[PDB]
Parts: C-alpha cells; structure tokens; sequence
C-alpha cells in the first residue's frame, strides 16, 4: 500500500466522517518515515482530534453521571474507566508518532511549533483524566512541550501567524484548566491578541484563519474574567 | 475553548 | 449477565453517545427471549438507528464521490463496498432479532406494528444499497412488512397515534424513494395527515403530522 | 430528512 493511496483513503474517510479509519491511514503514512506534507500533517491532526474528541466527550458525560448519582454508581465508574483506557491508548499513539517520527523530522520552524503544540495538546488530554502522582508528571510534560513551542514561535513567527495564535490559544487553555492559573491564562491570551492586533496595522492569504483564532482568544478572555 | 479544526 | 444491568449499561452508552456499545448491550437483552418492554424497545430502536445511520450517511457520501468523478474512482468504489458490507451486517442483525425474538413475542398490537415497521425500515435500508435481481426481492420484503403493519394499525390503533403516524411517514418515504411513486407517497401521507386532523401524548403526534405535511410540500415541489 | 427520527 503506497503512501499516495493511504492519503486518498484518509481524505475519503474524512468526507464519510469515519475518523477511526482516517487516523489509521495517517498513522501508516507517518510510520513510513517520510516527512509529512502540509496537507498530510493537517489530515493527521484532524483525524486524531476527532478520534480523541469522541472519547473526551464520552468521558465527561459518564464521569459526571458517576459523580452525580451504589450499584448504579459502580457501573458508571466501571464504564468510565473503559472509556478512560481508550482515551489513554489514543493519546499514547499520537505522542509515540510525535516522539519517533513527527518532531525528529520537522525541519521547518513552522512544522516544529505545530508538532510541539500538538504534543502539549495530547499530554493535556491525558492530564484531564489523570490523578495522583502520575498526573503531576503528565502536566509537566504538557507545560514543557507548550513552553518550548511558545519560544520557537516567538522567535520565528509573526504575531498574526495562525499556528502561533493557535498555540497561544491552547497554551492559555492549559493554564486555566490544567494549572488552575486564570491570571497566567488571561495574560497569555491578552498578549497574543494585542500583538496580533498591532501587527494587523502593518498578513496575507491567512486572513480567515488568524482572525477566527483572535476571536476565540477574546472569547476565552471574556468568559474567564467573568469568573472573578 | 481550545482550537477547533476549521 | 443481568438484564437490568445490561439495560442500565445501555442507558449509560446513550448519554456517552457510544451507540455501538448500546446496540451490543441491547442485542444481548433481546437475545434473552423475553418480550421487550416499551423502554427496552425504544433503547433498542434508538441504538441500531444510530449504528446503521452512521453507515448510511457514510455510504451516501462515498457513493456520491464514486459516481461524481479513474484511479480515484477505484478507491471510492472499494471504500463504498467496505461501508456497504458494514451496513449489510448491521441490517441483517436487526432483521434476525425481529424474526426469531421480537415479532413472535409481540402480544399487543402496539408491540406488533412497531416491530413490522422496524422490519420494513431495515429492508428499505438494504434496498438503498442493493442492486440487480437481489434488489427486487429486498424491495418486496420491505413493502410486505410495511403493508402488514399498515393494515393492523388501521384496525386497532387510533389515527393520532405516534407509531401509526410514524409508520405512515416511513411507508410514504418507501414509496417515494424506493418505488419512485410520488403520487402514492403523497396520497398515503395526505390521508394519514387528514385522518389525524379528523380526531382533532399530543406533542409526539403533532410532530409527525408536521413531518408528514413537510414531506407533502417537498414532494409536490 | 424524510423518514422518522427518534427525538
């Protein structure tokens, strides 16, 4: 099975909303060693976001039922752990591809910031369902991946680049939900918004993507300050 | 509140 | 396992929207042999409706890409056949549970008409993908179950009844999309709507009557 | 969007 045929089946799977099939196709494309193109890198990101997202949504529901209810309590607990496993298996697959193929092959600063942001993303997803001594190590792994990607983007990217703005959006989300630091979250999002606004006076062809992330940066700022 | 796929 | 534990695990799978789990749990409940209660019946209907519905949506997309195209049409074809196999396996599962358990156990007319309407729906789903001489037999199987449920619902069930109205909605859809008989589909939905107005759980009934007239507006346009 | 949904 050649790479160009795996990619086509992955694009067909995205149209059919068959995201488990999409991730399996992009996983085999990545495991061939060749550096991912811009399209293939997006296909892999979209595939695993939907795959991990379905279990994330399922987890928050069964976890809330387990908390908000004896015999029925157990079944909510046991079912939540089954989803929790699935969730952990998906993240470990992504972080294995990033550690073994994606990050080592990233020769451009744009690709490095992308894969390093995604590494902090899936360590954050693990932290959402983590508890105890294990949780502390995962959270630190997520903050180190975000903080790294933050500093190549600050030195190699313009303030209006969608990858830099998207990383600042997820990094600030990490600070609010994972570290429980609303001040560091609001400061990070407000700085990225204003630096991009200041640069807007002096970007092209990425109009739609950057302005959408700028709105999400201000949306999160509005909601977080309301929790004074 | 994180980044969507667009 | 416990039937109550299976039902409550199925209820858990719905809130988590893990419809393959819900169908597997509800399939085991049906296989125990006892007549399903109204709650268990709706959980089974909702389960397989979502499992086959995901493949139906995927099939329409990949099949349309295949016809609306050389090399790309090959993979689009191969992908549709893979989805078609998944959809065939799901439909054969529901029809087997109806043939060996659900319909024979149906005591009330309500329990009946519901399960024959189920049988006509999942043969109609098979007719959406079937081709050749196999399609002719599948289409007649859907109409047979649809007709039987319609004659029983006409005798016992009131005209404003949800399942009687819901069966007329799906039967009219069968005539329009499978048999390509719009005048028969429009007629069936019109008398069903008009017979319900003659009588006038009202919220469930009036939603289907809106859907029946909604299809009438579309088909006559 | 023609057939019956489950609400």
């Amino acid at each position: 099975m050649d790479k160009n045929e795996l990619v086509q089946k992955a694009k067909l799977a995205e149209q059919a909303e068959r995201y488990d099939d999409m991730a399996a196709c992009m996983k085999s494309v990545t495991e061939q060693g060749a550096e991912l193109s811009n399209e293939e890198r997006n296909l892999l990101s979209v595939a695993y976001k939907n795959v991990v997202g379905a279990r994330r949504s399922s987890w928050r529901v069964v976890s809330s039922i387990e908390q908000k209810t004896e015999k029925k309590q157990q079944m909510a607990r046991e079912y939540r752990e089954k989803i929790e496993t699935e969730l952990r298996d998906i993240c470990n697959d992504v972080l294995s591809l990033l550690e073994k193929f994606l990050i080592p092959n990233a020769s451009q600063a744009e690709s490095k910031v992308f894969y390093l942001k995604m590494k902090g993303d899936y360590y954050r997803y693990l932290a959402e369902v983590a508890a105890g001594d294990d949780k502390k190590g995962i959270v630190d792994q997520s903050q180190q991946a975000y903080q790294e990607a933050f500093e190549i983007s600050k030195k190699e990217m313009q303030p209006t680049h969608p990858i830099r703005l998207g990383l600042a959006l997820n990094f600030s989300v990490f600070y609010y939900e994972i570290l429980n630091s609303p001040e560091k979250a609001c400061s990070l999002a407000k700085t990225a918004f204003d630096e991009a606004i200041a640069e807007l006076d002096t970007s092209e062809e990425s109009y739609k993507d950057s302005t959408l992330i700028m709105q999400l940066l201000r949306d999160n700022l509005t909601l977080w300050t309301s929790d004074t | 509140g994180s980044l969507p796929t667009f």
